[PDB]
């Protein structure tokens, strides 16, 4: 598997970002099968730590040649301060890739 | 055969046409041959070595 | 002309299927002029089998077929089971085009590897791949209208839901289709749209709502989000070549 | 190139602060020749500024080669590569020795070891024979040391004045010096750069052996009971900050029962009356030893004779192992690359990565006393007494099979017969001789561990196993099969 | 007439495939003029072998008058 | 894998009960204006009239291995939420309604069962959803899929269609009107009887019935 992400900060394997109130986080991933792939099923399975206080909006697409492009929207839920991780983790890919898991970390405060 | 094959280019000597050449022929200086080419028209070249042709035609 | 057939399924989109009375499907292709045998097969011994493996509930030993029907362009059958103790009568799914798949015998031939001879199987489809790419927007195309109601937000830290904010959701919903249904008069309206007409004014109030909810302020700790109701005109969504089409005096469609 | 310092970090304060990468480019825009490395923070990291004791000097670090027993380290959450090693030693040394890197083990010249006896003497009460140190972590702002004959907790790192390290011990009673040596210490690694006001750091400790758990708060002063009031008893007691609640694993003795129960963390303190119904794990788990979470993330694992993945907060664990005689004794991870090695018993090495249900062994170690360590790049380093290996094999990302020679083989010694069930998928039957002792048939079986492996052959093949299928009466001498996509 | 691309095939030779498949664009064409405070914009499309992974340079003749910043994007 | 399992409720035991109940009412109820009278804070103005649908759809998932109740747990502790696309056939009158043919997209909700609970927090949970209908059809197909969050449930379809059959008796019994549910399937029924046609109206049939 290839992980694609052009936007600039986001590109780090760590990484954290703060929302405020009423505030949004988008961010866009692409991923390449270098070889078959699990086409009905989407590649990244993806899971939250506490989703009491962030709600999440995924959106899938695959494509012509099969790479899937998954667009992620992370917002608050009301007044309130904790952080959450949310790990995208492509299930299929061996344990021989770089690049297996990404774990976003996604904090309510005073950035 | 190998590499490229020889083919010769020989024109206008059809009929014994019979026209002396005119002054002394130029030399190159040096023992090497060179062929020296108009940059901006390909078909222009010169070919310095024993004997000085300057062709039109490629 | 040995066998005789019992009954005909069609597809109503380019497939049929075909019983005999020795209990046997045959499939036809309306693209091809071939029918073919799917259940005695091997393919459909391999596929058994493999539900044998997988330990289905569907799939037993010994079986009786019900009768066949197709949903939605799929081939569904439902045949009773003989299980011992859990016989059972189920619907189960017939998936021809995995049972093609591992029909097996085809033509092959011994290929050389590296000092080595191995079985490469020859293909029989004209071409490797086929895609179809500028597809034309499925909603659009078959004419439809779609709208969107998601459930009012709850401020409880589990974010589980009481049976009074499922009758908030209920009430929502039967308002949003009930205004679907009084946007035929015959006037125009001067805003498009219809839920506009339910909200109107309440728009201006947003951030104060949003407010008494953020601080759990707000009455029953339920929100009601202006744009979680509405009727969507344009969404990027499933794609494909739509079923249905719809052409009106030299409209046109391309693929 | 010269950056002044004013252009990165602007302020200079004791805190906790992340561990920069490095990136050295020819274009940026045009990324063509590219390096990686890291940045370390010198006048900001809390544990530097501290001095730890009297340093030992050359020919007499080597003194301690023949008394060590064990290894131990500490990762430093925020910062790698600042990790510290502690020698566990028989009761023949009489003393606390420790070392310090900065580069991550890269050089092992480079670590500096020092002797905190005299700390501890100053504020020892208990003395015997063997003092040597069972273990040692290190917090975002803390340090906590399982001394054999007490627990100690550094003052607070931030904000030095007497400028050594000033060790005060933390008392619980009745504690002999054979309590304190089956203790050890569980601690979740986040990191805590800018210490919001939400987020704290809580210490388990608990010794095999009136409870045998404790756990604490941020300053680690006051150790109250993890379980209130035929008796579980606590292998594990984890916080789980971002759902605020506290996991217990439990097993019975008597019996085979063994089970990870969830409960709300009320007022700062495990309610009774858990969350959820809890979570009992089949009687075949032998023997629990431990319970863990990958760092900066909501991963738990269980490990011991098997390993369990919890994906949410220990409602459901799906096995992703089975060992047979064979427990696992020490696990090692990094939160870059997310790499998680498991050590088990024999020298085996099993390797993961968070959140996949499928594993890999990357080898087989034979060195008698050994750790693993990852640093912030993700390379994994061997370290022994007298050795810091790095790795045979170097390369341009922290791929973590460097320091083995080879990927092994995970077959076995049985007989496979393929069947094609289509042009482009097979399946193997691996034969299991009738007669064959019922001890003996888990020999020729295939496992777990195949899912999502490669099948070769010598003469000429490559395929993809998909799924494994136990069927034992179906076809008769043959129990396990793969199911293969051929390449 | 020597064909060096056919030539360089001999199998005592051994050459090894080119690793680019495609590197084209209209500038080629036309000579440009930078005036004072002035800039301008080129664009080239690239593309490899299927496994090889070729690496991209600009370079300028006249580094002490020219200066550029080159963005590659999939 | 995983498997939906959807199930039709009634409004008035939405929770207390999982059993199914079979879609005889017809007719919006008006046993919601009580609570949206409660519900002062919020965008509702008192003028307008709100009344519900009878019926919830009750929608939990199943994978093998693994009992139900623990999977539901599962699934929202990870994060994730059922949606429903609902599609309706219009009827094949069109001199009386209109061939217009809509849609709806919902997300499911969460409720704990009203059990004993000896857990302090969650218990038997299920995802619940109005399930709308109008007038002028009688045929919905029902579409469940996960919001990508969570495990992997593949969508499924379901149709959710209108019984006339049925009616009503002084107990107050859901008894159908044809004829009697007094008998059970047998082995012996399906023993010696060949395989016989499912014939109906393609699109446009609410109810099959095979007889032979
Ligand atoms: C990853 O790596 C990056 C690498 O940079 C790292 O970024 C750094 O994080 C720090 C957090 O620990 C940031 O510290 C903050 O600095 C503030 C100063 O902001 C000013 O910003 C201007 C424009 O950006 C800039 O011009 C200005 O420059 C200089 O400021 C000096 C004062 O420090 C001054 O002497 C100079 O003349 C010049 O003006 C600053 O950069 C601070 O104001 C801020 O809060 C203060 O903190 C300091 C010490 O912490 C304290 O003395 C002071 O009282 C403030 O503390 C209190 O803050 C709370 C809220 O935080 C309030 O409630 C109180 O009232 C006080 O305000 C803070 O410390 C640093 O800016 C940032 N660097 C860069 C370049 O962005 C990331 O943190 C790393 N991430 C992780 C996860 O590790
Ligand atoms: C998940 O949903 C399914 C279906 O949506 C639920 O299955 C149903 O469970 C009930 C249990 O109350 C079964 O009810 C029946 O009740 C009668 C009367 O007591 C009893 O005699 C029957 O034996 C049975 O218990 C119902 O048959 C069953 N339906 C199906 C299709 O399986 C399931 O309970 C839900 N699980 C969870 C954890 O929510
Ligand atoms: C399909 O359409 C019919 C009629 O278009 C809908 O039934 C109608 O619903 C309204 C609102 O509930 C009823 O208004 C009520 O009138 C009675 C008597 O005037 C009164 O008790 C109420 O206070 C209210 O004013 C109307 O009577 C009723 N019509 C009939 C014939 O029952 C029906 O709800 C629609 N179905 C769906 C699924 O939307
Ligand atoms: C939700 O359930 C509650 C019960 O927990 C319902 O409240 C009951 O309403 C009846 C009305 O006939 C009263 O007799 C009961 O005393 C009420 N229960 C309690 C505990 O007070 C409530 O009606 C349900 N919600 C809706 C919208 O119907
Ligand atoms: C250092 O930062 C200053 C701005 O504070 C900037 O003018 C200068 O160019 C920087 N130095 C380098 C080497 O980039």
């Amino acid at each position: 598997y290839w992980i694609q992400q052009d936007s600039l900060d986001f590109m780090s394997l760590n990484l954290v970002k703060y929302i405020d109130v009423g505030n949004t986080i988008d961010f866009q991933f692409k991923i390449i099968p270098k070889a078959m792939s699990t086409f009905p099923i989407p590649p990244v399975s993806m899971v939250v730590g506490n989703p009491g206080l962030v709600e999440v909006k995924t959106q899938g697409v695959f494509d012509l040649n099969e790479n899937y492009y998954l667009d992620i929207h992370v917002s608050g839920r009301f007044f309130q301060k904790g952080s959450t991780s949310i790990a995208l983790v492509l299930w299929e890919g061996s344990s021989k890739c770089y690049a297996i898991t990404l774990l976003p970390t996604i904090k309510s405060s005073c950035s | 055969h190998t590499l490229c094959r020889v083919h010769t280019v020989r024109t206008g000597k059809v009929f014994k046409s019979n026209i002396q050449l005119q002054g002394d022929p130029l030399f190159y200086a040096f023992p090497n041959t060179f062929v020296l080419k108009n940059v901006c028209k390909a078909d222009i070249s010169v070919y310095l070595g024993q004997k000085v042709f300057l062709t039109i035609d490629n | 002309k040995e066998s005789t057939i019992k009954y005909m399924v069609n597809s109503f989109k380019g497939q049929m299927a075909v019983v005999t009375e020795n209990e046997e499907i045959w499939y036809f292709l309306e693209g091809g002029y071939d029918v073919y045998q799917v259940v005695p097969s091997q393919g459909w011994e391999t596929y058994h089998n493999l539900q044998k493996m997988q330990k289905s509930s569907f799939h037993s030993e010994d079986e009786s077929l019900v009768s066949l029907f197709f949903e939605d362009g799929k081939l569904f059958q439902l045949v009773y089971l003989f299980d011992v103790g859990k016989e059972r009568l189920v619907k189960r799914l017939l998936p021809v085009g995995t049972l093609m798949e591992y029909n097996l015998p085809k033509p092959f031939t011994v290929v050389n590897q590296g000092n080595y001879q191995a079985i490469s199987f020859t293909h029989t489809c004209p071409f490797k791949e086929i895609h179809l790419i500028d597809v034309p927007k499925k909603h659009h195309a078959s004419r439809t209208e779609s709208y969107v109601a998601l459930p009012p937000l709850v401020s409880e830290s589990l974010g589980f839901h009481n049976n009074n904010t499922l009758a908030v959701y209920q009430g929502l919903v039967y308002y949003l289709l009930w205004l679907h249904s009084k946007y035929d008069k015959p006037y125009a309206d001067p805003v498009h749209d219809p839920t506009w007409r339910w909200w109107q004014h309440k728009t201006k109030d947003k951030d104060y709502f949003f407010y008494l909810f953020s601080n759990r302020l707000a009455a029953e700790g339920i929100y009601i989000n202006m744009n979680a109701y509405q009727k969507l005109y344009n969404m990027s969504g499933d794609y494909g070549i739509p079923d249905l089409f719809f052409l009106d005096k030299g409209n046109w469609f391309t693929i | 190139i010269d950056i002044p310092r004013q252009n990165i970090t602007v302020n200079t304060d004791i805190a906790a602060v992340e561990q920069w990468m490095i990136k050295i480019t020819m274009h940026e825009g045009l990324n063509i020749y590219d390096t990686e490395g890291t940045l370390l923070d010198l006048v900001r990291e809390p544990i530097l500024q501290w001095n730890l004791g009297r340093v030992l000097t050359e020919m007499e670090v080597r003194d301690l080669y023949p008394e060590v027993n064990d290894i131990k380290v500490t990762k430093s959450p925020c910062a790698n590569d600042v990790a510290l090693i502690g020698f566990m030693m028989k009761p023949s040394s009489n003393g606390v020795f420790i070392g310090k890197t900065i580069s991550g083990f890269w050089t092992y010249k480079e670590c500096i070891w020092h002797d905190l006896t005299e700390i501890i003497y100053a504020e020892l009460k208990d003395e015997h024979q063997g003092l040597t140190v069972i273990d040692l972590v290190l917090t975002n702002h803390f340090l906590v040391i399982l001394t054999s004959l007490g627990l100690y907790v550094s003052s607070d790192l931030r904000y030095p004045t007497t400028s050594q390290i000033k060790l005060s011990r933390a008392e619980f009673c009745g504690f002999e010096r054979v309590d304190y040596i089956r203790g050890n210490l569980w601690y979740n690694e986040k990191c805590f750069a800018n210490r919001e006001s939400f987020e704290v750091d809580y210490v388990t400790i608990t010794f095999n052996r009136s409870s045998s758990c404790f756990f604490s708060k941020e300053p680690f002063l006051h150790w109250l009971p993890c379980v209130f009031s035929s008796i579980p008893r606590v292998i594990t007691f984890l916080i789980d900050q971002e759902t605020d609640s506290g996991i217990y694993l439990f097993n019975v003795q008597d019996t085979k029962e063994t089970y990870v129960t969830v409960a709300m963390l009320k007022d700062g303190k495990p309610s009774p009356r858990p969350k959820f119904p809890s979570f009992h794990f089949p009687s075949t788990f032998t023997l629990p030893l431990g319970m863990i979470f990958h760092p900066r993330s909501h991963f738990l694992y269980v490990y011991g004779s098997q390993i369990w993945v919890s994906m949410d907060g220990g409602n459901t664990f799906e096995m992703l192992c089975n060992l047979f005689s064979h427990h696992v004794t020490k696990t090692s991870n990094s939160f870059y690359t997310s790499d998680i090695v498991f050590i088990v018993e024999d020298g085996r090495i099993l390797t993961t990565k968070a959140g996949l249900t499928t594993y890999s062994e990357l080898g087989i170690l034979k060195d008698a006393i050994f750790t693993l360590y990852y640093d912030q790049l993700g390379y994994i380093h061997k370290l022994t007494p007298e050795n810091f290996d790095a790795g045979s094999k170097l390369l341009g990302h922290g791929n973590s099979g460097s320091i083995f020679g080879k990927r092994p083989d995970l077959g076995f010694e049985a007989i496979l017969v393929p069947q094609y069930i289509s042009t482009n998928e097979m399946y193997f039957f691996a034969h299991v001789p009738l007669t064959m002792p019922t001890n003996i048939q888990w020999k020729k079986r295939f496992k777990t561990i195949h899912l999502g492996k490669t099948i070769e052959f010598s003469k000429t093949g490559l395929a993809n196993i998909k799924n494994v299928y136990m069927h034992k009466t179906e076809p008769v001498g043959f129990q396990t099969s793969i199911h293969t996509e051929i390449i | 007439t020597v064909n060096v691309q056919s030539s360089l095939m001999d199998e005592k030779l051994a050459l090894q495939p080119c690793n680019v498949e495609l590197l084209e664009s209209t500038m080629i064409n036309t000579m440009f003029t930078i005036d004072m405070n002035s800039k301008l914009k080129l664009s080239a499309l690239m593309i490899p072998r299927k496994g090889e992974n070729p690496t991209p340079l600009v370079m300028v003749s006249n580094p002490h008058a020219l200066g550029f910043k080159a963005n590659l994007n999939e | 894998h995983c498997t939906w399992l959807l199930v039709l409720n009634k409004f008035e035991k939405v929770g207390l009960h999982l059993s199914k109940d079979r879609f005889q009412d017809h007719e919006p109820i008006d046993t919601v204006a009580k609570v949206f009278q409660k519900l002062t804070d919020s965008p509702i103005d008192p003028s307008e009239n709100y009344l519900s649908f009878p019926y919830y759809l009750q929608i939990n998932f199943s994978c093998p291995g693994q009992n139900i109740e623990e999977l539901a747990r599962k699934g929202h502790l990870m994060g994730m939420k059922p949606m429903v696309q609902i599609n309706y056939m219009y009827s094949v009158n069109f001199y009386r309604w209109e061939m217009e043919n809509v849609q709806i997209l919902m997300e499911a909700a969460p409720m704990r069962s009203t059990g004993y609970c000896p857990a302090e927090a969650m218990c038997v949970l299920n995802w619940y959803t109005p399930m709308p209908f109008k007038n002028g059809s009688v045929v919905s197909s029902v579409d469940i899929y996960t919001n990508g969050i969570g495990p992997f449930v593949s969508k499924k379809r379901f149709y959710v269609n209108m019984n006339g059959f049925l009616k009503r008796d002084a107990s107050g019994k859901s008894l159908f009107a044809i004829g009697y549910e007094s008998l059970v399937l047998k082995s012996s029924h399906f023993r010696l009887s060949k395989s016989r046609p499912l014939w109906y109206t393609v699109n446009h049939a609410p109810v099959f019935i095979l007889g032979g």
